[PDB]
RNA sequence: UAUGCCAGCUGGUGGAUUGCUCGGCUCAGGCGCUGAUGAAGGACGUGCCAAGCUGCGAUAAGCCAUGGGGAGCC
RNA sequence: GUGGAAGUCUGUUAGAGUUGGUGUCCUACAAUACCCUCUCGUGAUCUAUGUGUAGGGGUGAAAGGCCCAUCGAGUCCGGCA
RNA sequence: GUCGGGUGAGAACCCCGACGGCCUAAUGGAUAAGGGUUCCUCAGCACUGCUGAUCAGCUGAGGGUUAGCCGGUCCUAAGUC
RNA sequence: AGGGAAACGUGAUUCAACCUGGGGCCCAUGAAAAGACGAGCAUAGUGUCCGUACCGAGAACCGACACAGGUGUCCAUGGCGGCGAAAGCCAAGGCCUGUCGGGAGCAACCAACGUUAGGGAAUUCGGCAAGUUAGUCCCGUACCUUCGGAAGAAGGGAUGCC
RNA sequence: UGUCCCAACGUUGGGCCCGGUGAACUGUACAUUCCAGUGCGGAGUCUGGAGACACCCAGGGGGAAGCGAAGACCCUAUGGA
């Protein structure tokens, strides 16, 4: 008996891959006179055909390692690869502070808190790299 | 029928990446000469195959204990694991 | 490639006389197709 | 880079082909003329005395 | 002066189609355009044809896949040849 | 007496030799233009079964007329 | 501090190439191949297809290099015995 | 690869299951050129296949490619006639 | 509607595709034409002709071959990893045809490779071959210089897990 | 730091034996040779001695001025480019 063709048609019809599709060892005669699309769907009714199921890589290493460096742990000189730039893009964050700066700023400004002058003389100092972060800029306000 | 325990340190002779196929060789080889039978008439179980396979192709356990019975008109014998 | 439709006919053509010299023949003549071609070990023209 | 048989594998253009006035597989797609018998090229058809022996 | 139709084509497939979906197959002149190929039809088997699709085979002739109106009924046409 | 040498016998292999000739080669005489009224050439078709050759052209190994011929033919 | 230039650097990213082993092969897997090492990799970059230039003529960041395994003058047939 | 089994006159290499492995810019998916039926089915093993073969891109015989809206077809590019 | 054995979700972050802007460069300036829009709606009819299989490669292409070569495009966002389209391992998917097998603790010899005490380039034309170093962070860095660079100079320290 | 002193042990694939498949190079003849001599002065084959029972397996290559290519070096030709 040659069921390969069989296999072929059993992938098809039960969606997936011909690695994947399983033959019952007891019944090669009669999956053997199968012929049809209509022959193997119905073997597949009685059982004579089924698909294996297929893997799944587990996460749950991962995830536990994501925790562990979500704490900040798992991250000394010895496990980085990457050059300090490529762990953190210094644009980048140059564009998270500073856009952070002047939301800070604008609300401080429309809340009464600071006149127009004195916040853009802020907010020119922002610019100029003059504040390490909010609240290096709070700190400053606060004369 | 009776329980023998089948040595497989000549596997030990072929090359290292084949040592699987080497024991299921020398297991057909003890049964067919201790139970008096041609090497021809020997059938594995398997339950023997997957033990000695167990840890991949390269790496067989040192010995293996099967179970098995010798009869009919011909004379053969069945094995399998325990 | 395309084929256009004479391309076609002419490999229609070809698939054509690539066939077996009918069995009766053989006993008319008393006793081999010198034009059998295959896809692989041969070359058709165009 | 050989000029041998690494340079056989980049061969895959179809110049000459089967031609519509006279048969032969030598009508250049590309050139639109007969290598064979001229087609493309001259109302006459193309021929030439060297094509045989001298006194022949 | 050439035919439009040169004899049906009767193979497991065009049974199919003539069972299931009351559609003739023919072989016919690959010159014919699917329109010459409806007419024709109507005019030798006296049926309504509804469409007709067209392949120029790898045997050098044209095949034709004409399906006839509800109102007849493809395997009786076939029947009567 | 193994491996083996030389010659022959029986049987192979091989296709020489001899015989045979539907093919060539050369000479002689005769004859001699074709095509837009689409030639020559080619392509693709065409048979009950049909791949090749030959013939033929959707009227497709063929259709019609006259003379010849003759009980066979495809 | 920002910015992000460069025939700019690292890079078996893709892709291109080839210093050494004078390794393997050398009736080969191959009439130019295999492995490791090595070089280039935003530009005078690499790459596909189309297209153009023809033989004492092309094309050449020039080696007499290349113009279909052949070029200090291609290939084919003819001159030709 | 191995153990069982299936088919067969015949099975290390044709098929089923299990166990064991290989491939991740590819050894996966879709395609251009080019090839031209190599595609699918049935029946086969003299030929072809780095051994064998019940297998196959092999041999015999049949079958298969369906479009207003996917290409072509239309436009013009270097450029050609 | 369809599809699913079933459930037949809801929010979020990072965001290829696709959309839309801002900046900079040129002794370099980055096609053309057909067509479309501009220019409504109903209903009906017509929409012919050609291509369409399959391979697309360690066996369907070219290389005399079922040749370890050569041969364009897109899949560039599958998981862990890490700077990563890197390595390594693993899915989806594919395969056991980079297609002859059986046997000998399996000798000499050869290919490719692992480990070698003490000495440490004595080897050799020549450190050829092999090896040494290595990722990231911190400290620190000479001559010279066209002031750019030299420079990762050198040298020193650190590195896991919980 | 096995490049070396100075080599050792191990790993994988071959090698060896068995089944199947199954080429090519090369071949005037003879041929078991060795030491001297002789010879166109570089002999398995001539001369004189010596040695030599036949056949087979594995081996590393001393000889056959080994095989592969009508020497590329040099000269000659009332040769070529
Ligand atoms: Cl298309
Ligand atoms: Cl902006
Ligand atoms: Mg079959
Ligand atoms: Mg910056
Ligand atoms: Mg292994
Ligand atoms: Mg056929
Ligand atoms: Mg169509
Ligand atoms: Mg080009
Ligand atoms: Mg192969
Ligand atoms: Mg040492
Ligand atoms: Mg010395
Ligand atoms: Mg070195
Ligand atoms: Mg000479
Ligand atoms: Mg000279
Ligand atoms: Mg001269
Ligand atoms: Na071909
Ligand atoms: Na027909
Ligand atoms: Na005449
Ligand atoms: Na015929
Ligand atoms: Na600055
Ligand atoms: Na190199
Ligand atoms: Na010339
Ligand atoms: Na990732
Ligand atoms: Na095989
Ligand atoms: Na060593
Ligand atoms: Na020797
Ligand atoms: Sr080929
Ligand atoms: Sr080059
Ligand atoms: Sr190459
Ligand atoms: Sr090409
Ligand atoms: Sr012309
Ligand atoms: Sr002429
Ligand atoms: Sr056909
Ligand atoms: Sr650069
Ligand atoms: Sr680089
Ligand atoms: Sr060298
Ligand atoms: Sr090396
Ligand atoms: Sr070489
Ligand atoms: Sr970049
Ligand atoms: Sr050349
Ligand atoms: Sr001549
Ligand atoms: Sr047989
Ligand atoms: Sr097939
Ligand atoms: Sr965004
Ligand atoms: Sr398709
Ligand atoms: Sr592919
Ligand atoms: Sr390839
Ligand atoms: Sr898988
Ligand atoms: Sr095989
Ligand atoms: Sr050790
Ligand atoms: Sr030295
Ligand atoms: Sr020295
Ligand atoms: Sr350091
Ligand atoms: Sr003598
Ligand atoms: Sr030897």
């Amino acid at each position: 008996t040659d069921l390969s063709a069989q296999k072929r048609l059993a992938a098809d019809v039960l969606d997936v891959g011909k690695n994947r599709v399983w033959f019952n060892p007891e019944r090669q005669g009669d999956i053997a006179d199968a012929i049809t699309r209509e022959d193997v769907r119905e073997l597949v009714d009685e059982g004579a055909i089924q698909a294996k199921d297929k893997k799944g890589n587990s996460r749950g290493r991962a995830r536990e390692r994501q925790k562990k460096r979500a704490y900040g742990h798992q991250k000394g000189a010895g496990s980085r690869k990457g050059k300090a730039g490529a762990r953190q893009n210094s644009k980048e964050d140059w564009e998270s502070r500073i856009r952070a700066q002047r939301t800070k700023l604008r609300e401080l400004r429309d809340e009464g808190t600071l006149s127009s002058s004195q916040y853009r003389d802020l907010y020119d100092k922002a610019g100029g790299g003059e504040f390490d972060s909010v609240a290096d800029l709070e700190r400053y306000i606060d004369a | 029928e009776r329980v023998v325990t089948i040595p497989l340190r000549d596997a030990r002779a072929e090359p290292n990446h084949k040592r699987a196929d080497k024991a299921m060789i020398l297991i057909r080889e003890h049964l067919a000469k201790h139970f008096s039978v041609d090497e021809d008439a020997v059938r594995l179980d398997p339950s023997i195959n997957e033990a000695a396979w167990a840890r991949g192709r390269a790496n067989t356990p040192s010995k293996i204990r099967v179970r098995a019975a010798r009869f009919e008109e011909e004379g053969e014998a069945i094995v399998e694991a325990e | 490639g395309k084929k256009s439709k004479a391309t076609k006919k002419r490999l229609a053509k070809l698939d054509n006389q690539n066939s077996r010299v009918p069995a009766w023949v053989m006993l008319k003549t008393d006793r081999r197709n010198h034009k059998r071609r295959h896809w692989r070990r041969n070359d058709t023209d165009e | 880079t050989g000029a041998g048989t690494p340079s056989q594998g980049k061969k895959n253009t179809t110049t000459h082909t089967k031609c519509r006035r006279c048969g032969e597989k030598s009508y250049h797609t590309k050139k639109k003329v007969c290598s064979s018998c001229g087609f493309g090229k001259s109302a006459k058809r193309r021929d030439y005395e060297w094509q045989s022996k001298a006194g022949e | 002066s050439w035919d439009v139709i040169k004899h049906p084509h009767v193979t497991e497939k065009a049974m199919n189609d003539m069972d299931f979906q009351n559609k003739l197959q023919f072989a016919v002149d690959d010159r014919a355009s699917k329109g010459e190929v409806a007419d024709a039809v109507e005019e030798q088997y006296d049926v309504t044809v509804e469409q007709v699709n067209t392949q120029n085979t790898m045997d050098g002739e044209k095949k034709a896949v004409v399906r006839l109106s509800e109102d007849d009924d493809a395997q009786e046409v076939a029947s009567r040849i």
